[PDB]
């Protein structure tokens, strides 16, 4: 098993940056993909951005492409993930997630372990 | 380098030869640059769909090493066993505690940065079961040229019909060329090198059947140890004995540089029998052919010691075959006339007793235990040359050996010692 | 382990070879952590239908493992004897007192936790007689590669012949390959090994032709410990004096492996000689690949002692042939001369009375019992090397073999002292 | 074998060198237990003269 938690929300001024990290703990060494997820009010949860576990094969949604960089450390088992030029339109709850593997997938139902999320206003 | 003239006119000459570095790497010189090995690999479909995409390039001639090392991966991905004790080994502490270790955690996974393929469907899990142990076994099968021997591919379609009744090898004969190419890719191998290492400490595992074709991964390209681990047997004597019955200065240096000592080739369960296909080394210190002279002098004082491996061991190129045979034909006379036999169990609590009030000066007769420093005298009591018992001995050995193979020591000491 | 240094420049060297485990596992430290050992089995079907389930199923290449133990459950549940005797074993009392014992009280019935299969009429309870006798009788023949030594199968059809005139094998001919994997279920092992357990004690029963198939399971991977009987039936010496006859420290440390004291190995009727399909030991202690020198040094001094077993016992690999075959030489010599023929029965009460006025001093001659304590004094007044009279003697042993495999003991020793 | 040559000599001198070899193993203690080497005994005086190198 493996635990995230999401770290690194708040508020924001319309137009300012951000960068939000996932801790992961248990079992670290091992194969695991980490994607970025979020949900607005009354809206299905999609797809942010993801990494591979390497830390060198990365894709972003077309609405977030540009601004927002993904990024990860798996000596400290960890994964942030800037937010320059953020939006009202940005303003969701993000999750951070995980699927046991060697890539990442830009839908849902690939990934395998969840964080609890965290909310992000602008 | 020493001076050497002509004496005809007193010229100068330098007598030189052209320079190999041919140079040797050590397993424990790679984990102080880098404390982990990394396993390339696509992580971007699905199981299912690899497993059409496999399958059904299988049954074709084409297919993608990259979509049967992503296939490899989640097809292996979750399989597992408790330690019982902790796991480390090169600075590398892959278990901790009593908690589970899986086969992917040897390496660490990073990302293949694509061949388009073709799917299948009505492919179900039940081919999940044994396709890894096909495509295993295919680079056990794949790295043999002999007509005959390859047929090992008729155990690996045995070891799978054991699994399923109706498995038939989903391969073409010309497939005998489809999967010599899959053992040029670094990361088959390491995953062929997890997959041994991983099920040399989990035994009977129910899935430990996934050695076979893999075992060929342990010691590859490490000849001359396994030669060393053969005399310390067939002679019986410890391998600090072995070591002083060397009496050629190249097995000497080769001696020397099979057993530095950071290595762990003593460990049970290390990265060291997996060197080459983790990539840990790309010229082996422990093969037949940096330690020649080894490999010839140990298996030929095998084989004048009744060994049946060493009949069909090979004979290097370039190395003293006089000295070295004239070594090995000491030691295994030495070995052959001092049985050593001595009383173990007692029942009255009597014991043999040696009596030594033979005073009759029985001299000129070899030494009485196996040292070296005895025989070596003894030796040069024959005047350095062997005596018609040592080559009487020899011919014994060597007699009555048939179906040789040519390039053979086997063949090399029929043709030496029989006439 | 003891300091070895190159003498050339006092640098240290740390001879040392790759180790393998491969552990030990006695019967009677299963026994310790669970008084009680599970036959996992599906009790849902029921009995004609399972008839059915794999008469057919035994017609074509499909058929169900689970199937057949779970059918030949009920198809061997009502078979009974009555204990003459107590019988217990590793602290499992079996049977209590006069009260009649089945086929398993042996184990403990647990359930298994499903084959879909195909079902079949018109069989009835005449084929219940049989396809037990069937069934375990593929076990004995799924266990050879040999093609000619794998048509046992024509004596099960002919054992079952007896029991039915019109039976014939209800396998294809691929079915050479269709009962080899019912060995790897571990329950159909622990059915095969309490029929034959069963059949052991209560020995004239009427369905005794049952033990036909499951009598290779009894001592199986335990070949060492036939070869010390053997030994001790062909020399003819108590297992004390052989004990004792024992010249070389590996074939010591086998035999102290072998003699634990805990192991019922004497018992007549016990759980040790099924010890593998009952799943007591995944790694007998018994089995010539853990006692090899014994192997080849006991079956050695059988051949020359007139074995003919012996004749086809496969020689070891990795073994100091050398010593053990010297041991077996002075073994063998030293209870072919010595026969110790002695007066038995007499008529007028006159028994033979040796002279002992005989002071001429016959010495030089080999001792007159079979004494180890003597025998290696002789040995050594022959300065350790075998006298021209038992190379000969060996000679005459082994000459005039014919038809000997390769590989075997009896082409080594007639490769060894015939020329 | 190469043409235009001398045989005879150079096989004399092939066979006197190969057999200089063959002859002189010259076998040495490499590696020692408890610091004993072979030490050669020098006491042999009887002339063992006639005997090649």
């Amino acid at each position: 098993q493996v635990q995230l938690v999401e770290s690194g929300g708040g508020l924001v001024q319309a137009g300012g940056s951000l960068t939000l990290s996932c801790v992961a703990s248990g079992r670290p060494f091992r194969n695991y993909r980490l994607g970025w997820f979020r949900q607005a009010p009354g809206k299905e949860r999609e797809f942010v951005a993801a990494i591979n576990w390497g830390g060198v094969i990365t894709n972003y949604a077309d609405s977030v492409k540009g601004r927002f960089t993904i990024s990860r450390d798996d000596a400290k088992n960890t994964v942030y993930l800037q937010m320059n030029s953020l939006k009202p339109e940005e303003t969701a709850v993000y999750y951070c997630a995980a699927f046991d593997s060697t890539g990442s997938p830009i839908v849902r139902d690939n990934y395998e372990y969840w964080g609890q999320g965290t909310q992000v206003t602008v | 380098s020493v001076t050497v003239k002509r004496i005809i006119d007193n010229t100068v000459i330098v007598p030189k030869l052209p320079a190999n570095e041919d140079p040797v790497e050590y397993p424990a010189d790679y984990f102080r640059k880098s404390k982990e090995i990394p396993l390339y690999i696509n992580t971007t479909k699905s199981l299912s769909d690899l497993r059409g995409y496999v399958y059904q390039g299988l049954k074709s001639g084409n297919v993608s090493i990259i979509h049967v090392n992503s296939y490899l991966y989640g097809a292996l991905k979750d399989i597992r066993g408790k330690l019982d004790k902790d796991w480390s080994s090169f600075g590398i502490n892959i278990g901790k505690a009593g908690d589970t270790i899986g086969i992917f955690d040897l390496v660490s996974l990073k990302a293949l940065d694509l061949p388009d393929g073709v799917s299948d469907a009505s492919r179900t899990s039940a081919d999940d079961k044994w396709l890894p142990l096909y495509l295993l076994g295919l680079y056990r099968v794949g790295r043999t040229q002999m007509p005959e021997y390859r047929k090992k591919l008729m155990d690996g379609l045995t070891n799978q019909c054991k699994m399923i009744n109706e498995q038939f090898e989903p391969l073409v004969p010309e497939g005998r060329d489809i999967f010599d190419v899959w053992g040029n890719d670094s990361n088959y191998t390491k995953i062929v090198a997890a997959v041994d290492m991983f099920f040399h400490m989990f035994k009977k595992h129910e899935c430990a059947s996934f050695r076979y074709g893999t075992i060929v991964s342990r010691f590859k390209d490490c000849a001359a140890l396994a030669t060393f681990g053969h005399l310390c047997k067939i002679t019986g004597m410890s391998t600090e004995d072995v070591t002083t019955w060397i009496l050629n200065r190249e097995v000497a240096d080769e001696m020397v540089q099979m057993m530095l000592p950071g290595q762990e080739i003593d460990k049970a369960d290390s990265y060291m029998p997996y060197l080459i296909d983790f990539g840990l080394s790309s010229k082996s210190p422990y093969s037949s052919v940096k330690n020649p002279a080894f490999h010839f002098w140990g298996q030929l004082t095998a084989l004048l010691l009744r060994s049946t491996r060493a009949r069909n061991a090979r004979q290097p190129d370039d190395i003293e075959y006089t000295s070295l045979t004239t070594a090995g034909l000491l030691y295994a006379y030495a070995v052959g006339s001092s049985a050593d036999l001595a009383q173990q169990f007692c029942v009255g609590d009597n014991k043999y007793t040696p009596d030594d009030s033979t005073g009759g000066l029985t001299t000129n007769a070899p030494p009485q235990g196996r040292d070296v420093v005895e025989w070596l005298g003894w030796f040069e009591d024959q005047n350095r040359k062997p005596t018609p018992d040592m080559m009487q001995y020899a011919k014994r050995a060597v007699m009555s050996l048939q179906g040789l193979r040519e390039k053979t020591i086997g063949k090399y000491a029929k043709s030496e010692f029989d006439k």
